């Protein structure tokens, strides 16, 4: 599992930080302190973190990924990262 | 358990008292020509406002849903809705508007109107009527997305809060598609608008 | 003998208790979190659509009733009224024109917004309520005549009847010249027409 | 005879087969997903547009009908009616407007609007179904004069004809003063007019 | 095979005896002198509600479709149409809102109408008639993008359901540009909204 | 003698010829893409404009007029109309408005609606044709009355004139009591003025 | 060559004469007291509606264009026109909205209204006739961009097609920033729009 | 003696005094950076109100009087005023409708306008500003009658009152033929009316 | 500190006499029959209308908040409000429309009308009163967002200025999401759009 | 065939996700079990899979693709890949 | 010329593909089999490929240029390419 | 602390520019000369400058940062820089 | 002075492109052969060039500045270069 995908919405300087998808590392994922969910009517898990994307950046990187690229998309700002 | 026609034969009376009861309560003489069957006829119009409680969405459910291989969003808007506010026990009434993106399965208008009925003949609160609605039509259909709106002008603050006809209410449930896709959560806006 | 503040105190309570054992009586739990309050805000606003009680034409009156030495038509047109309906219990919505000939004496505003209050907020039948406020306004100032129209959406025929919001109701009291004589019967309608 | 709910469940396995039978009289395949079960939904609506034919006046009358001691024109406007022309079969929708002379007695809403489905919902022609509403008006009150006017768009002329949705049909039955009074008639009109 | 006017003469005494029949599993005399004609109205009238059967597209195609050399939105909106419920054989009124973004081929007026009345003249779901357009001028023209919306009024909840003539249901297609370029999309929703 | 099918493709040609003599004429090569079947679809709409000349209010007359005992005004509004103006040729849109007091004799609305088109197709002058409809009314009616409007916009003060589409012109033709009688009149002015 | 006063002259009792010709070809006598001058007429308004090939937009041009440092959005709305289908000659008649974002150069409001009065009165096809007027305005000021709207109703599907006044047809064409500018195209919708 | 600029100079500082007086009477720090420089502007603009005080109806007069040797009723209607109510200080806002029928002298619209500014820019009362607008016309013009009617938005209401803005006032003033003649009276309102 | 009812006792003859000076101070004799009791009638209404001092967010705050685990969008809109312009002293009559976005707490209407009422009853600047509605939301429930829409006619522009009561004034406030998400901001015009 | 262009819409945590295009390598678009359509009104064929765009670049790693860009364009988050 | 820059519109796996400007290199134009046009109403001319953008960028490898950046803007997915 | 995410509105040719969250490091914010404040409505504090984003690009060079993506998103343009 | 904000709106075969703010080296923007200005409205001045930004890319490149990204934001296309 090489790529993982972050993100955030409305505004960059607060949370909360959408960290993964149901197919993600448990193990990962606890590290973080996301929490698991599924929003009514949507048809599927969503794992986030309350933190700000960036400080949700420096720890992904004490677990080894690096930021690849980082875009925009309606109100959401989305950073696509990279292990190794 | 839903409510049913024995229940309200059973209970009629003692609504019939209550009504008689509260007419005294207030100043006027139960015994007048134009009083007396006032306790029965009021208790009746208190019930048939909440004949939700005595039906369920599995009664209408399977009836009427039919596969059109349809996959665009579908639309049903100026619904007529009246309801019974659960804080003051005075009417709020208004217009509900639903919209949908199917998943090949479509719903009958009849039973549509069906759900509607259902949840809005009790006592309720708009936020809550809104949302009943959004989720029956989800569980009756699997639908990728689905929209309600309601807008209602709510009594107990025409005649109440001082003179208020004017004011108006408007609460929404988006789910699905409908939630996070703000095309088709402006078009439905847009669709239903004028 | 007029309804009063103490009164009120004194039935608050009963009325409450009448409310409460409706909700009972419908196959709601009085204690759920948001139906807790509800006897009392239910009897609350029962006691405010019904005010009207307490009150007489003479706490008007006097008070306000000013010489212009005017002797030609003085209409005053589309006042919102809510009213209750003593048959069912449910309100009634509408407006209320008025219209009179003065020998000498007018009405001020508020003194005429007051005579409409007065006998609206309590259980009414739209007919009697048209007659009230016209012989009421036509023994405040002994006029040439005198002219009260109400046009009204029976709640009762909105939700129950089927649905028929649409239907308004329509009742009418001439009294003096506005009687007998066709021409100021017609300007009088006219003035308030459009 | 009045039809009943015995001659209905009866009659019904009756209609389905003739309208089975339409289907394939036409071209359509009544075995299709969509067909199926409409030779019975289809038989099922012409009994609701019908249903009036299983009613009487009588049913109404008297369970209504108060005394207020009024004697100036009532008006009931804007009612909202569903007919079925005689002649194509076909629906005709309008609305209804109803006004009278008490004669001190006076008709409650419902009852009235109960009197306009009775005729309405059977095979009609609109002049007929105007004239019945007022008979029945008189019957029922013995009032000094009654008008009744009806304003219907007609679909054997929207779809047929050509394409003449726009066009409406006005009928009218003026009985007593409101027949014989030029002022009378005049108020009615213009009272519901707007 | 398209159906013809020997199909219908071949018919016409079928339709005209299941109606004949429907009168009298009603409780009408097929007799009276306005019933006596009634059975062959009905029949020629639910004839021409359906007559889009004995038509095709082809018919229409090639006859008129001009090169303009034009590539911008072509919007043609409010045509009325008039359909039959497939469910309960009651009709259905409404109004076509067609747009196509030209692949240097554009529609006459004409031909454009001929199609929607060959979809709309037969037993239908709204759902359906509107996807039958697309295509059919998908067909007719290789077109960059082109789109439907139909908003009609069903009379099986005008009059059934309870009195619903305010509810319409909005049924719309997008197929190429239409569906993939939103702002398209929101052009066209603009130009026929107003 | 009546126009007939014969007679129009037997001038076709000629019409046709006429036509392609105008492009000329103006400026146009009658040979280009688009102009190349004008002459034919030119002559082809100018026969439709005057089709009323092939009819004779005689193949309407009696197969459809029904006795249904009614003696009070029948009104039928807002019928659309479109025609020529014998004086340049160019057409003039509007809506036919017409009242009458039935003796008994009641007239279907097809058959209202095919005495509009027959005169109104075919070369006229507003006067002319409000005239020959309310007459034909009479004719086929024998009735205490009739009245008829119409209302046209004329195209040759549209365009021509200067700029004129504004402009509306009324006529009218008041037969029987709706000419002696002022009430009926102004009740038939009312009941359509709306 | 651009049509002139002469050829007008010379082409007269060439339409005058076709006209005389086609009033024949329909069944009248080109000898009634209203049909002699209608030839004449005729053809005096046929060469009014096609005027426009009597012009080129050279004529307009450098005479009114002014240097007012402007280089934001203009628009122009609302501008009645009248046109020619080339197809069955018979007018459209309708509305321009023409808007752009100038380039320093304004044009005057004349100049403007003479351009589409130049286009529009000749034989024309909506498309084109919106290009025309787009592309005259481009080479008339070399602006940033330009964008036109039509919108009309056309008379071949009023009173032909069935009965279709309520259809309207919308073109429009984009050029410059008005084509690759979504918000400019939005924001020019919207001020128009109303 | 007619108010003069003199008189205001000499008493702006008085009410600037007694507005500073009122704002802290009523919780304010006329210190405020938002409230310092109010009571002046209060000041001016409760004479601004009031500035009807300085004139006369001679100011107005015959400087504006012409002979156009007309009979026939004139009307200008639709004309804006504002006023300030004597018994609270609050204004009333409406429209004036004016008529008359000259004897030979009409006036002209800025004089007719100057002589409704004059008395309703000052305290009044609806009834007698009418009553003062038609006594000035029948004084500048000896006309053969006169007719004044104003219907106006009483702020006292709106606010006060409870929330009565809806509410309208109606009050008119007819001398003259407009008096006597019922025929004279029903033309002016309803050459007003719409 | 808040007024208090005893402070009003205690300003009122202050008020009263204050009037008393304006109206000498313009020119009226405050002895007339009409103008006696105005100095007190005229301080009883602007305490009335500043009656918002005597009261803060705190007395409405947590007495009517109740939970209904809702998190989408609530709007109330047209509520109608009347204020003080503190530069003028001339009242400014509008709408207010509100949204917020529920962080499981949610506001009732009569609390909402009321933070509405507190600071729209004193002298005020539209921008501030917008701003404080806005700010009282967000105190009383901690949402995730809340936006507030004033719209008003200000009359020291429609009687001063020269003639603009057609002038209105727009303000908005919005917080949170609303801020910040420009998506949420149209969803939330749009719903109070219409 | 260096280059490879992958998306998915309105959510990221669930597809479907667009893999090819009509001019695709078959067996890349097998591998990926791929299914493929022609959207009716569209003059094109596509070529997508139900997997989360997440999980598709995983796979894409193993047959030696790397992202190069991420990027969203309306309701459209799209990945460049290049292979070697 | 060192820098390259494509584009496509509404959607990825179809074309047209904008492939040059005015002052573009005719060689390269000429070898992508560009047409060349100017839309009326702009004052600038374009060159443009029927290919779907990802077979366009495999032609342009070979030609010896990179994708360095891809973005979306309004309706417009956009490549960004640099040679050596 | 490796990553860091600045963002501009409207114009990218003048400020504000928005330089932190709540959680940044008080000596680089104060190096910045950024001013702090949390905007009425809103449940957090931001650090803000009142520099073009280019200047402080540069000065965010000098301390270490380099610009690793920069995107749209809305009508906020933002930077995501990365220490070492 | 290491980096640099060139951009475009609308189409980016055609200019003008904005190639520098107030505080941009004169010098270069003299190179660049840019123009400066302070549209009405605005509290600030920018420096703009007629030339199609791709263009403008070819001489930047030849100062010593490199692509490191580029975004679209609204209806601007904007390229973030950094020199060495
Ligand atoms: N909502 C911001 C953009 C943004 C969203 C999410 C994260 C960061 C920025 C805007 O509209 O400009
Ligand atoms: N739907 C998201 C954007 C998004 C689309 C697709 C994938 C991921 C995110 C928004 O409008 O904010
Ligand atoms: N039309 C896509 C955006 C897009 C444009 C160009 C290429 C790919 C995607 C959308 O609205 O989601
Ligand atoms: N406001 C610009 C985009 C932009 C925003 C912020 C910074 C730079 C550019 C537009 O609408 O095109
Ligand atoms: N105007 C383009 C976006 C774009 C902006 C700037 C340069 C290039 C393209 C669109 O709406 O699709
Ligand atoms: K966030
Ligand atoms: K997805
Ligand atoms: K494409
Ligand atoms: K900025
Ligand atoms: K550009």
């Amino acid at each position: 599992m090489p790529y993982l995908l972050i993100s955030t919405q409305i505004r960059m300087e607060v949370g909360p930080t959408m960290v993964g998808d149901e197919h993600s590392d448990p193990e990962l994922m606890q590290q973080l302190g996301a929490s698991k969910r599924r929003v009514l009517g949507n048809n599927f898990y969503e794992y986030y973190v309350n933190d700000p994307p960036r400080i949700v950046l420096d720890k992904l990187e004490c677990r080894g990924f690096r930021v690849l690229s980082m875009t925009g998309v309606g109100q959401t700002l989305v950073w696509c990262l990279h292990k190794e | 358990r839903p409510r049913s026609e024995e229940d309200n034969e059973l209970n009629l009376p003692n609504l019939a008292a209550a009504y008689s009861s509260i007419l005294r309560s207030l100043g006027e003489d139960p015994q007048r020509q134009g009083l007396l069957k006032t306790p029965w006829r009021a208790a009746t119009a208190m019930q048939f406002f909440t004949k939700g409680y005595q039906e369920t969405i599995s009664d209408v459910l399977n009836d009427a849903i039919f596969d059109e291989d349809h996959d665009e969003m579908v639309i049903v808007k100026d619904i007529d809705m009246f309801s019974m506010c659960e804080h003051h026990l005075v009417p709020f009434v208004g217009r509900v508007h639903i919209g949908y993106l199917p998943n090949k399965q479509v719903l009958g208008l009849s039973k549509l109107a069906r759900i509607v009925e259902i949840y809005s003949r009790r006592l309720q609160v708009q936020e809550r009527l809104t949302k009943q609605i959004a989720v029956a039509i989800t569980e009756a259909l699997q639908p990728a997305g689905v929209g309600v709106v309601i807008e209602a002008t709510h009594m107990c603050m025409v005649m109440r809060g001082v003179q208020k006809m004017n004011s108006k209410t408007v609460t929404s449930t988006m789910l699905g598609v409908f939630r996070e896709d703000p095309k088709t959560r402006e078009e439905f806006l847009t669709l239903i608008r004028s």
